[PDB]
């Protein structure tokens, strides 16, 4: 069918160091996918980096993580096609200083639990997950999106720990700033509390999880009288209570997160 | 601006 290989791009839809993401809309069928384009020249390991994410990205096959339809080099430009997700940022659905109505978040927590337990059903880890990287398509279905710091944590059957410092810092496991070495799946857990936190409260409870940050340091001293904590109900800050848990040894894990009681609550009425 | 699939 001549023509359906040329897409327009009319809008954009993020920018940023790693370069710019536009909504695509074919000129035949007008469908729209977003296209994430890359000048590898930016960066002398820019050419191993875009190639890593790709390689991540053609692994990935689940209904809460952006799909990756392909990829297409010319000279020095990469183009990745993938999923575009209409609803947006999660970022932009969290008011300051409200959060969002309490169903709404259980209903994106659920959805960002079943995607990330798939990602690290397959060995990966995201290590950069926050509102900004977590979208929505058209029906509010949260999609994780952004593998730039993704990595293999499990191949074959063994296990890989992780010493490299990434992330965002008011999303950051605690272990990142205290230990050489850690496991990646507590991280993530991690930073989906910060975001649970967010979307509940619409503010971020600190800087960084370092002792010398005062909102932390309140915190493990269990003042929930003080926010975000005294906007959170009691149900799912007994969750938060059992994620923001500094030793990662000790942390809950995502199968026992799915046994919660808030998680479990009957809270949000179908569309 | 466009590109090709
Ligand atoms: C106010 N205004 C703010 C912006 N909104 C807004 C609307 C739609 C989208 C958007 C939509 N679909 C997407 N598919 C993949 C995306 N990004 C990526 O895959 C990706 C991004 C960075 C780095 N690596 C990968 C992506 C971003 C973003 C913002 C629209 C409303």
């Amino acid at each position: 069918v001549p023509f359906v290989e040329d897409w327009d791009l009319v809008q954009t839809l993020g920018e940023g160091a790693y370069g710019e993401v536009q909504l695509a809309v074919n000129r035949v069928t007008e469908e729209a996918v977003a296209v994430k384009i890359v000048d590898m020249k930016r960066a002398v390991d820019c050419p191993e980096n875009i190639k890593k994410e790709i390689c991540i990205n053609a692994m990935l096959n689940h209904e809460n993580v952006v799909k990756f339809y392909g990829h297409r080099r010319e000279g020095n430009i990469q183009y990745l096609f993938l999923e575009y997700c209409s609803g947006g940022e999660l970022f932009d659905r969290i008011e300051p200083d409200i959060g969002m109505p309490e169903p709404d978040a259980q209903r994106f927590f659920h959805q960002l639990m079943a995607g990330v337990v798939y990602l690290h059903g397959i060995g990966i880890t995201h290590r950069d997950i926050k509102p900004e990287n977590l979208l929505l398509d058209e029906r509010d279905n949260l999609k994780i999106s952004d593998f730039g710091l993704a990595t293999v944590f499990r191949y074959n059957n063994r296990e890989r720990l992780l010493n490299k410092m990434c992330g965002t810092l008011p999303y950051v496991a605690p272990e990142l700033l205290k230990r050489r070495e850690f496991h990646a799946e507590p991280v993530d857990v991690w930073s989906c509390g910060i975001v649970l936190t967010a979307m509940l409260a619409g503010e971020l409870p600190w800087d960084q999880p370092s002792d010398s940050c005062q909102e932390y340091s309140d915190w493990k001293e269990k003042k929930t009288y003080l926010n975000p904590w005294k906007k959170i109900d009691s149900a799912p800050l007994a969750l938060l209570h059992k994620i923001l848990v500094e030793n990662p040894s000790a942390r809950i894990t995502i199968p026992d997160i799915k046994k919660d009681r808030w998680y479990n609550k009957p809270l949000k009425k179908g569309a | 601006a466009s590109v090709s699939a």
